[PDB]
């Protein structure tokens, strides 16, 4: 995910010296996993059904 | 032939109740959150009636 950024004021006496500024994006991140595992079981005597 | 006022002020009959500039300046979880990051909001609060 990707957030929204702050307003800056405009001053172009201090942007003679800040041209090339880094701002970083300020992003965020999420991670899932597997965590279920199961079986079912039964058994048949068809045999002895009989 | 030119006529100028002298001293003159904005705010003539304005009756201000309270501060919203200061209501801002000073709000830790007040209603006024919404406008911190505002950057231009103390130039807009003062000619943003007429």
């Amino acid at each position: 995910y990707t957030d929204i950024t702050k307003e800056k004021q405009y001053d172009a006496e201090e942007a003679e010296q800040k041209v090339f500024e880094r701002e970083m994006p300020n992003v965020k991140t999420l991670f899932h996993e597997r965590n279920r595992q199961g079986f079912y079981h039964q058994t048949i005597q068809d045999d002895s059904l009989k | 032939m030119r006529i100028t006022f002298n001293d003159v002020k904005t705010s003539l009959g304005i009756t201000e109740s309270y501060d919203i500039v200061n209501a801002i300046r000073n709000s830790q979880g007040d209603n006024f959150k919404s406008y911190v990051p505002l950057a231009t909001a103390n130039n807009v609060a003062e000619v943003g009636a007429g």
